[PDB]
């Protein structure tokens, strides 16, 4: 089934870690993200990506992974979540915070979901379709920094109600050094600062 | 003659302005004030002849 | 109330209608959302309610 | 002294007044340049240079490309909307660049102007074409040149004035007043 | 202003036989009726009449080389059969903003075998059920509707 295919793809992505060289943590410490966009598992999962929005989802995922890796601040969960899409040519378009799969399902970055859920204090337990998966490694801080896995060119900051609410479309115009509150989920509002 | 419209509101025959919601301003007065501030409703000026 | 649809005398017998200038619709245009102006109407009406 | 707004909207309003202050007659001015189809000069007027810093620097180029394009279309054909020109000339200072145009032209103060639809920051109406409402402040436009909506005998009356009698000059019709050269 | 003076102005000494484009937007036409047009305009390939308080099409002369028309913002209603005789080589038409109630008024346009695109927006007809399909079934030659083909295929710029 399409779900089972996605599950096995994610299991392969998880095992690839392997606590060794030529694996996710070594390339991370090396800050060579381009190679991540060419692994075999992403190539196997690519057909499961909706064709019409394949270019835009590749663009967004590529940007997110690049931005996170550049700073050294990252979170394995959101990374693995968005990795499958970065195996194509990025094409300009309109993104609406939902990387639809070929099966009509969805994975939205930075929100837990049945298909892929990550709970704080349960980094080892990666819940995929309500099935716990142990990670082959251990982490206590490599994941705690998710400030860059939500949006593309922004970073979380301290909460501020004065800032006005905005939507995905207007984000392009926000001036430099200007806080912008906006929903990060259902009734979850989070400020952001361009960077 | 035909039976005329009766319901308090206007089904189908409604045009709705829209603004992004706020949980800190989720009230009637706050919402109306916010909609007025952008000046859309204020611009409305109904003509004398009906 | 607001509307963008001219009235019918037969149906709208309880409503008094005005022409409150113009509004703007917004629709798709490929990758971008554009707007097109249209006239707007104002449906006044007095009614009774209860608890 | 009788104002409560801050320096930002006051500065923008002052800039628009200055831009409308170059709409008067005489060479090196907006109407004469439009008659000579010299749209290029508009991009180097002093008041646009003064108003350029306000423009949002992150995407100044993209806005500049759109507004620099619209004017040409308006200027070249001969069908133009004076109000839109005044609204979008502040953005024509900087070099064009590449990018996607969402639909609104922001300033550095989170206030925008959408090209075509009246909003609080800049408003007007075809009924009274001699007023510009900037943040609820009325800026009178002089009546030196007609526009497609406002076009009539009145929209030019301010431009003309009386002078010493000269019997050599021609005797023209009231309608032909639109076609006379400035300083003639 | 007025269509007469507006036209006489656009015609900077040019004969009404060598033009390929014309514009009459933001003017007024008495009785909502055209005034000043004739068959002299032969090379004309474009026309635009917008917001002129128009309500009908009766004084329209015969124009063959015409291949594009625009009547937005007016209140035209009913007269759509003249197009089969005056502008049979027409391809693009637009009526958004006019008074249109039923489909029987639209049927004559079937005779415009050269028709490619049509634009109906903000009309009463648009408020019906399964209207795009019924129109398409009426005018088979048509491909584009309001800038969108069957399957919601956005049409190119030009």
């Amino acid at each position: 089934d399409e779900k089972t295919a996605i599950t096995k793809g994610y299991e392969a992505l998880i095992k690839r870690l392997g606590t060794g060289d030529n694996d996710i943590p070594s390339l991370i410490a090396k800050k060579d993200y381009l190679s991540l966009y060419n692994l075999p598992e992403v190539k196997l999962m690519a057909p499961l990506i909706r064709p019409n929005r394949k270019g835009v989802y590749s663009r967004v995922a590529r940007k997110l992974v690049s931005t996170q890796v550049t700073t050294g601040h990252y979170s394995l969960h959101e990374l693995i979540k968005v990795l499958p899409f970065t195996y194509f040519a990025p094409k300009q378009g309109m993104f609406e915070g939902r990387l639809f799969f070929s099966n009509d399902s969805f994975v939205e970055p930075g929100v837990n979901n049945n298909v892929f859920s990550w709970s704080k204090a349960d980094s080892s337990k990666i819940y995929c379709h309500g099935i716990a998966i142990r990670v082959p490694l251990v982490v206590g801080d490599e994941h705690m920094d998710t400030s860059l896995a939500l949006l593309e060119g922004f970073s979380v900051c301290e909460n501020d109600p004065r800032a006005p609410m905005v939507t995905r479309q207007d984000l392009i115009d926000v001036g430099f050094g200007q806080k912008v509150r906006l929903f990060v989920g259902q009734g979850s509002v989070r400020t952001f600062k361009r960077t | 003659p035909m039976a005329p419209y009766t319901h308090k509101f206007l089904m189908e025959e409604a045009w709705m302005f829209t603004k992004i919601s706020d949980p800190e301003r989720s009230r009637a007065g706050e919402i109306l004030i916010d909609f007025f501030k952008k000046g859309n409703l204020s611009a409305i000026r109904p003509k004398d002849k009906p | 109330e607001f509307s963008i649809r001219e009235p019918n005398l037969e149906k709208h017998q309880k409503y008094t209608v005005f022409e409150a200038g113009h509004t703007t619709v917004r629709m798709k245009k490929g990758e971008s959302v554009i707007g097109r102006e249209v006239p707007l109407y104002l449906y006044c009406r007095t009614t009774a309610l209860s608890k | 002294d009788l104002a409560v707004l801050r320096d930002e909207k006051t500065a923008i309003t002052k800039g628009y007044e200055a831009l409308i202050k170059r709409l008067g007659t005489g060479d090196n001015d907006i109407p004469s340049l439009i008659a000579k189809k010299d749209y290029l000069s508009l991009y180097n007027l002093p008041e646009v240079k003064l108003m350029a810093p306000l423009i949002r620097p992150n995407r100044k180029g993209v806005y500049s490309r759109v507004a620099r394009k619209l004017v040409s279309t308006q200027v070249t054909t001969g069908h133009y909307s004076l109000h839109e020109l005044i609204k979008v000339l502040p953005f024509t200072y900087f070099a064009p660049k590449q990018g996607m145009f969402e639909g609104r032209l922001f300033f550095s103060n989170d206030s925008f102007v959408e090209p075509g639809v009246n909003n609080n920051v800049f408003s007007w109406s075809k009924a009274d074409s001699s007023k510009i409402y900037c943040h609820g402040i009325a800026i009178r436009v002089p009546l030196v040149v007609g526009d497609e909506h406002m076009d009539t005998s009145l929209a030019l009356l301010e431009g003309f004035s009386v002078c010493e009698n000269d019997p050599r000059a021609p005797m023209v019709t009231r309608q032909d007043l639109i076609d006379v050269g400035f300083g003639q | 202003m007025e269509m007469g003076r507006r036209i006489h102005l656009e015609l900077r000494n040019r004969t009404p036989s060598d033009v390929k484009e014309l514009v009459l937007d933001n003017s007024r036409s008495n009785e909502g009726k055209l005034e000043g047009l004739t068959d002299e305009f032969e090379e004309l390939e474009f026309l635009s009449t917008i917001n002129v308080g128009l309500t009908s099409i009766a004084n329209l002369p015969k124009l063959n080389k015409l291949k594009k028309l625009e009547l937005s913002d007016n209140r035209v209603s009913g007269g759509l059969e003249v197009l089969a005789e005056k502008c049979p080589n027409l391809t693009h038409l637009n009526l958004s903003g006019n008074k249109i109630k039923d489909l029987s008024t639209i049927e004559p346009l079937k005779k415009l075998e050269n028709l490619k695109s049509l634009d109906l927006f903000n009309c009463e007809v648009t408020n019906l059920n399964d209207y795009r399909e019924n129109v398409f079934k009426l005018l088979p030659q048509l491909t584009y509707l309001d800038g969108y083909d069957r399957d919601d295929k956005e049409a190119p710029d030009s």
